[PDB]
Order: structure tokens, then C-alpha cells, then sequence
């Protein structure tokens, strides 16, 4: 019963922001030390648990959420951080206990001419609740005049797309992020570290 | 909600696809400068109809938000930006009249050449003919030619264009609510909004009329000793008392006085500071200059360079039968690609020219924070002076003993420090009074102070008054003579250089008092000093965010243009100058004329 980690960082399809995937790691052993240890992460800053303590604890399920962003938006995925990724696209919640894990992505995600197969959202009505996910496709209103479906003055899609190019800088360059959130509830344990 | 919350909405989307737009015409017009072909050209004029289309539509739609009713001050920048800018309110017709007179005049100045006599078909154009012509030869006549056949040549045939570019100019900066195309260009050092304190666009004349009140003692000084040097080459056609002929300054138009070097020289058995034939000795190759270079500014603590500068710049002559612009630039492309296209020798002029050109590299990476609109320098001048306080430092004996390129053994004598700052000041200084002169005739021609009838004989009453120049030949209302300079046929300000002038030694004097530099500030060097970049990297990533004034303060510590620190940087060379200018005559007549 060893667990499927190696799917969710080696993949080779990654989400857009605005449609992040999550798969449940559950019923299994979890080696968080050969994770950490490895350089080719940029980023792995674990919020509410120490990391290299993460194979001595147990947790009831493990969420892997999964999504691509770019380089001055990895702070944004923090706890309390603020922007248009962490309001209209993946917002964590202030009390976020667990990892937080990107790595530069450039090799893959980008291409001459421009990915655009990676999109976020640009604009929202409110601010996204803590975990939640909005995949609608409703045309936005700014201005007082109605847009009745169609995409025109003062009515903006609310979908736009990211435009990654190999010769961006490191900024603009595409980042894949993997998630760790850790659940603990009245209920058997089913993730715990060899012990 | 308020019309700012809905026009914060326009600039996000605006933000968005301009940087997309913006990075397809870099992208473009780097493909081009990198690889000279009719097809880049395309390419490259296809993508920049596409940037200009959607600036000049958003521009449009930026008017519907009112500005008075925008509380933050981000935003408000920008949709002023965006409004003033684009959108010509001019007519169809005459939208078009003026791209036409506009494009024509570009035409007349690139490809305008003037002809020898007694061989009709041998003739010269400006680059590189005319230009070598005028700043290596020592021959009255030949010069001569040179100057009124480009001047009958291309100005005239500026002339009647002019006289219709400045009504049509005029009609359209008066749409954007401003007096003339003068005050439309003085926008840029608009500290509009402030509490009170808000610099005026009229301001920037007043305070631009006091600095050369306050430079006149030193250049009528460097005007009286190059005077006494000029006679011994030419030797009776000039006088003792009367202004300077224009065709021997050195180059076309009397810009530069640099050429002028090996005629007015203070001390010529004292050796130079080429370091040239050295780095050839030495093995020192492109990646060493630009290496080197990145070590200064490493020095001070700013940024160490994007490892897309190092492999997608052109920094030196890629050969590979790709033709290229051989001319330096900096890019900033527009979504952290920082570029340099240099094709760079082993030279001190080029090893000198990487640091100013990384600097507005160092520039733009700290400003990229900020949104699109505002990246950019505070004003014109605050851009190009980042570059040359750089080269400042880069260019001192120590700086050159230390990388080893100059002997530890250079003499650094009084005579070695007057032949450096009089090369200087041949450059710095006698295009101060040039560059006023310039502005301020364009400036009243816009105001409309001076008449179509008048404009030559302003021209040069103002040459005889104000910078000590006559010509040397009478010319008549039929030529345009301040048109036959580049930046006045092509449609751009020439007070950024006054200005850029003023700033760059206000940096320098500050950098320099914050690296606690012991000594004149003509010997200093900014290197190692990680407390003058901290000032230095909060000026940059400003940007147009925060008023000049403000942006200045924090660095300097103060809120306007002083030339103290540019006088204070040539004190040993006012001291200098004033020995020698005894028993000579300082000072120049209005009346006297070559033609009489
Ligand atoms: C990713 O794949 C490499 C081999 O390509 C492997 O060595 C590594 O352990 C894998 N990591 C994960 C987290 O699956
Ligand atoms: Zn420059």
C-alpha cells in the first residue's frame, strides 16, 4: 500500500489555474522525505506543519491539488496572500496546514508563438471562498449597459489566457504547483508516514 | 460602483493584452534589427499596426472615464497617459497631411546629399560621409561646403513643410487642452498632482532659464579658450572678440564639441587613458566587458543579470551572413525579456558603452514591478543619466587600475585631470547652451512669439546671444537650419539632454557622498559600495509611479533641477580655465560675422 505520488508530479498534463485538479491520496504509506529532498523543486514552503517532520504524523486523507501559474503568482498561492489568483482562481484558507510545492516548468509548458492553453480569470463579482473552484463562463458586466450574452463594450470575458513564451523571464515563465492539503477528522487514519 | 472600480477593471484588461501586443512588435522588431530582411520587415510593421491600433482604440475608450472622479493615484496616471498620448482629435484629412509631411521629412534627412562642386556626381550622404567630413577636417572651405550645402539641401525643401508641421502640431495638442505642441511636450515633467508644489509645465522654462544663467561663467570661459585654440588652425577667420563660426565646433550643427579635442587640447605630451591596445594584450573578449560590467553593478547590489540576457542578446556581430543594426540599444521587450543589441568591439568606447546601455537594463528590470503604463523613466532625462552616472565610475583612473587594464604606475597629475574634464566639458557643457537654444526657438515658434518671417533671423540672433555661434554664411528665410538636425526633423524633444544633464551629476554627487568618497568627484567611483545601489534601486523601481519630484528628493534630497553638482564637477577645470582665459578677451560680440 504505497502511495501514488508519483503521479501528481509526474504528469504530464497540468491544469489551468482556474480548473485545478485534486485527487485524494488515501489507504497508504507516504514517503514525504524523498519529496523534500529533491532539487527540482523551487518551492516547498509547508504552512501549519514543520517539513521535516511530515513523515512522522498521521492524517485522514491527503488532497493533491494541481495547477500551472506564473512565476510572480507562486507567492500568491500562500495563506493570506492577496491578488487575482488567490481572489478569482485558488484562494487558501488563513488557517492552511500543509506544502506548498512548485517547480519551473519553461522546458515543457512553453512554446515559440505562445501557449495559450493555459488560462486564468481575470475578473469576478466576488471574492472565491477558501477551496473553491469556479468554472463558469458567464460574460462579466462593468458598466451600466447589459451584455445579454455577447462579449462587447464595457463586458469582458472573464477568461483570459496566459501567454507563455520560452524567452520570458523566470517571472513570466510557466510554474507547475502541487498542493499537499492534510485532513484530520473523528475517523480512521488512512495516510500515515513508515513507521 | 464608482467609475474608478469600474476603470480599474479597464486597465487590467488593458494591461493584459497590451503586454501580449507589445511583446509580439518587440519580438518582431528585434527579429528585424537582428536579421535585416524584407520579410522581418513585414512581420515587424504588421505587428506594430497591431499594437497601435489597439493603444490608439483604448485610448479612445479611456476618455469615458472621467479623471476628476479617480481617487487612486496608480490609475489615474495611466488613463492620463493613455488619453493624452494616442486619439489625434486632428481631422481625417489633415490626420493624414501630417503623417505625410511627417514621413517626408525622415525621408529628406536620411537620404539627402549634398554634392561636391567641380564633380557633380561624387556625393556625400551625412553617415558616413558628411559626418567624418565635419568632425576630422581642419579646412575652412571644405567645411564650409559641408555645412550650407546640407543646409540649402535638405533644409530648405524642410522649409515649407515645417511651416505647415507646426500649425497642424499645434491643432493637435490643442485637443488634449494645452496651449501649444511646446506645452504638450512639456507634460513629461508635470508634477501635475501634488497637494500643493505641483510642477508646472511652465515651470520647466523658468527653471531651464535659470540653469543657463547659472552655466554661463563656464561656458563663457570654455568659450574663450577653445577661441584662442581655434586661431591657431584657422587663422583669419576668426576674431578675438567675436562669436565662434558654426562649421568648425566639430560636428554639423555645433552639438558637440569633442571633435574639437586635438585642437584645443590643455596638455598634449601628457599621455591618454586608453585602455584599448591593453584589453587586446589582455585577451579580453565580449563576454568579458558585458561580465565585467555585470560585476559593477553586482558591486553595488544591484541585481545580478537574467540568464535570458546572456544567451538571447545579440552582444556582438553575429556575422553568419545575418545582416544586423549594428547601433547600441537596451530592450526591454516586455515581459522580463532584457535584451542588448551591441555589436561590440574590443574597445574602451565599447567596454564604457555596455555599462551605460546595463544600466537602462538595471532600469528596467527594477521598474518592471510596475504596471505597463508606468514603466517607464520618472522624465525624459531621469533614463539616460542612470547610464552615464554608471560610466562615470567605469571610466576613472582607479577603476581601470583595479581591473587591471591600466598600469599601477599611471601618472595622475593636475595636467592628466584638466585633459579629461576639458574633453568632458566639451561634450557636457557646450551642448547645454545648443540644446536651450534649440527647444527654446521650437518653444516660441510653437507660442507663435517668433513669425514664419522672422524664424531664421531668431535663429541665429538667438545662436550669436545665447551660444556664441554665427554664421558663417548669410541665410535667408528660405532655410530651415534647426530642422537640419535629426531630432527637430523627426519629431522629438531635445530637453531631455539639458535635463538628463542636470540629473546625472546630482546622482553622481549623491552616490558619491553615500560611498563616503574622499576627494574630487571627477576621481570617484561608486564600485563596492552596496549603500549608494540601495538609493540608486529605489529611484529605478519607481518609475513614473511617484512624481519626479518626490522620486528626486528621496535620492538627492531635493525636489528640483540643480546644476551645483555639474558645477561642483568641473570646479578644477573653472579654476583652470580662468588662468588661462587671463589675457584673453571672455565673451563675444553679437554684430561680428565670417561675411561681414
Ligand atoms: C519523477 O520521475 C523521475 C524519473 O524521471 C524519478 O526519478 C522521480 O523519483 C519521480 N518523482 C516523483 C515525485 O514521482
Ligand atoms: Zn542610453
Amino acid at each position: 500500500n504505497l502511495c501514488p505520488f508519483g503521479e501528481v508530479f509526474n504528469a504530464t498534463r497540468f491544469a489551468s489555474v482556474y480548473a485545478w485538479n485534486r485527487k485524494r491520496i488515501s489507504n497508504c504509506v507516504a514517503d514525504y522525505s524523498v519529496l523534500y529532498n529533491s532539487a527540482s523543486f523551487s518551492t516547498f514552503k509547508c504552512y501549519g506543519v514543520s517539513p521535516t517532520k511530515l513523515n512522522d504524523l498521521c492524517f485522514t486523507n491527503v488532497y493533491a491539488d494541481s495547477f500551472v501559474i506564473r512565476g510572480d503568482e507562486v507567492r500568491q498561492i500562500a495563506p493570506g496572500q492577496t491578488g487575482k489568483i488567490a481572489d478569482y482562481n485558488y484562494k487558501l484558507p488563513d488557517d492552511f496546514t500543509g506544502c506548498v510545492i512548485a517547480w519551473n516548468s519553461n522546458n515543457l509548458d512553453s512554446k515559440v508563438g505562445g501557449n495559450y492553453n493555459y488560462l486564468y480569470r481575470l475578473f469576478r463579482k466576488s471574492n472565491l471562498k477558501p477551496f473553491e473552484r469556479d468554472i463558469s463562463t458567464e460574460i462579466y458586466q462593468a458598466g451600466s449597459t447589459p451584455c445579454n450574452g455577447v462579449e462587447g463594450f464595457n463586458c469582458y470575458f472573464p477568461l483570459q489566457s496566459y501567454g507563455f513564451q520560452p524567452t520570458n523571464g523566470v517571472g513570466y515563465q510557466p510554474y507547475r504547483v502541487v498542493v499537499l492539503s492534510f485532513e484530520l477528522l473523528h475517523a480512521p487514519a488512512t495516510v500515515c508516514g513508515p513507521k | 460602483s464608482t467609475t474608478e472600480d469600474r476603470a480599474k477593471i479597464f486597465l487590467d484588461n488593458f494591461n493584459r493584452e497590451a503586454e501580449e501586443l507589445s511583446y509580439q512588435s518587440s519580438l518582431a522588431s528585434w527579429e528585424y534589427n537582428t536579421n535585416i530582411s524584407d520579410e522581418n520587415v513585414q512581420k515587424m510593421d504588421e505587428a506594430g499596426a497591431k499594437w497601435s491600433a489597439f493603444y490608439e482604440e483604448q485610448s479612445k475608450l479611456a476618455k469615458n472615464y472621467p479623471l476628476e472622479e479617480i481617487q487612486t493615484v496608480p490609475v489615474k496616471l495611466q488613463l492620463q497617459i493613455l488619453q493624452q498620448s494616442g486619439s489625434p482629435v486632428l481631422s481625417e484629412d489633415k490626420s493624414k497631411r501630417l503623417n505625410s509631411i511627417l514621413n517626408a521629412m525622415s525621408t529628406i534627412y536620411s537620404t539627402g546629399k549634398v554634392c561636391k562642386p567641380n564633380n557633380p556626381q561624387e556625393c556625400f550622404l551625412l553617415e558616413p560621409g558628411l559626418d567624418n567630413i565635419m568632425g576630422t577636417s581642419k579646412d575652412y572651405n571644405e567645411r564650409l561646403w559641408a555645412w550650407e550645402g546640407w543646409r540649402a539641401e535638405v533644409g530648405k525643401q524642410l522649409r515649407p513643410l515645417y511651416e505647415e508641421y507646426v500649425v497642424l502640431k499645434n491643432e493637435m495638442a490643442r485637443g488634449y487642452h494645452y496651449e501649444d505642441y511646446g506645452d504638450y511636450w512639456r507634460r513629461d515633467y508635470e508634477t501635475e498632482e501634488s497637494s500643493g508644489s505641483g510642477y508646472s509645465r511652465d515651470q520647466l522654462m523658468k527653471d531651464v532659464d535659470r540653469i543657463f544663467t547659472e552655466i554661463k561663467p563656464l561656458y563663457e570661459h570654455l568659450h574663450a579658450y577653445v577661441r584662442t585654440k581655434l586661431m591657431d588652425t584657422y587663422p583669419f577667420h576668426i576674431s578675438p572678440t567675436g562669436c565662434l563660426p558654426a562649421h568648425l565646433l566639430g560636428d554639423m550643427w555645433g552639438r558637440f564639441w569633442t571633435n574639437l579635442y586635438p585642437l584645443t587640447v590643455p596638455f598634449g605630451q601628457k599621455p591618454n587613458i586608453d585602455v584599448t591596445d591593453a584589453m587586446v594584450n589582455q585577451g579580453w573578449d565580449a563576454n568579458r566587458i558585458f561580465k565585467e560590467a555585470e560585476k559593477f553593478f553586482v558591486s553595488v547590489g544591484l541585481p545580478n543579470m537574467t540568464e535570458g540576457f546572456w544567451n538571447n542578446s545579440m552582444l556582438t556581430e553575429p556575422g553568419d551572413g545575418r545582416k544586423v543594426v549594428c547601433h547600441p540599444t537596451a530592450w526591454d521587450l516586455g515581459k522580463g525579456d532584457f535584451r542588448i543589441k551591441m555589436c561590440t568591439k574590443v574597445t574602451m568606447e565599447d567596454f564604457l558603452t555596455a555599462h551605460h546601455e546595463m544600466g537602462h537594463i538595471q532600469y528596467d528590470m527594477a521598474y518592471a514591478t510596475q504596471p505597463y503604463l508606468l514603466r517607464n523613466g520618472a522624465n525624459e532625462g531621469f533614463h539616460e543619466a542612470v547610464g552615464e552616472v554608471m560610466s562615470l565610475s567605469v571610466a576613472t583612473p582607479k577603476h581601470l587600475k583595479t581591473m587591471g587594464l591600466l598600469s599601477p604606475d599611471f601618472l595622475e597629475d593636475n595636467e592628466t585631470e584638466i585633459n579629461f574634464l576639458l574633453k568632458q566639458a566639451l561634450n557636457i557643457v557646450g551642448t547645454l547652451p545648443f540644446t536651450y537654444m534649440l527647444e527654446k526657438w521650437r518653444w516660441m515658434v510653437f507660442r507663435g512669439e517668433i513669425p514664419k518671417e522672422e524664424w531664421m533671423k531668431k535663429w541665429w540672433e538667438m545662436k550669436r546671444d545665447l551660444v556664441g555661434v554665427v554664421e558663417p554664411v548669410p541665410h535667408d528665410e528660405t532655410y530651415c537650419d534647426p530642422a537640419s538636425l535629426f531630432h527637430v526633423a523627426n519629431d522629438y524633444s531635445f530637453i531631455r539632454y539639458y535635463t538628463r544633464t542636470i540629473f546625472e551629476f546630482q546622482f553622481h554627487e549623491a552616490l558619491c557622498r553615500i560611498a563616503q568618497h574622499d576627494g574630487p568627484l571627477h576621481k570617484c567611483d561608486i564600485s563596492n559600495s552596496t549603500d549608494a545601489g540601495k538609493k540608486l534601486h529605489q529611484m529605478l523601481s519607481v518609475g513614473k509611479s511617484q512624481p519626479w519630484t518626490v522620486t528626486l528628493k528621496d535620492i538627492v534630497d531635493s525636489r528640483n533641477m540643480d546644476v551645483g553638482p555639474l558645477l561642483r564637477y568641473f570646479e578644477p577645470l573653472y579654476t583652470w580655465l580662468q588662468e588661462q582665459n587671463r589675457k584673453s578677451y571672455v565673451g563675444w560680440n553679437t554684430d561680428w560675422s565670417p561675411y561681414s
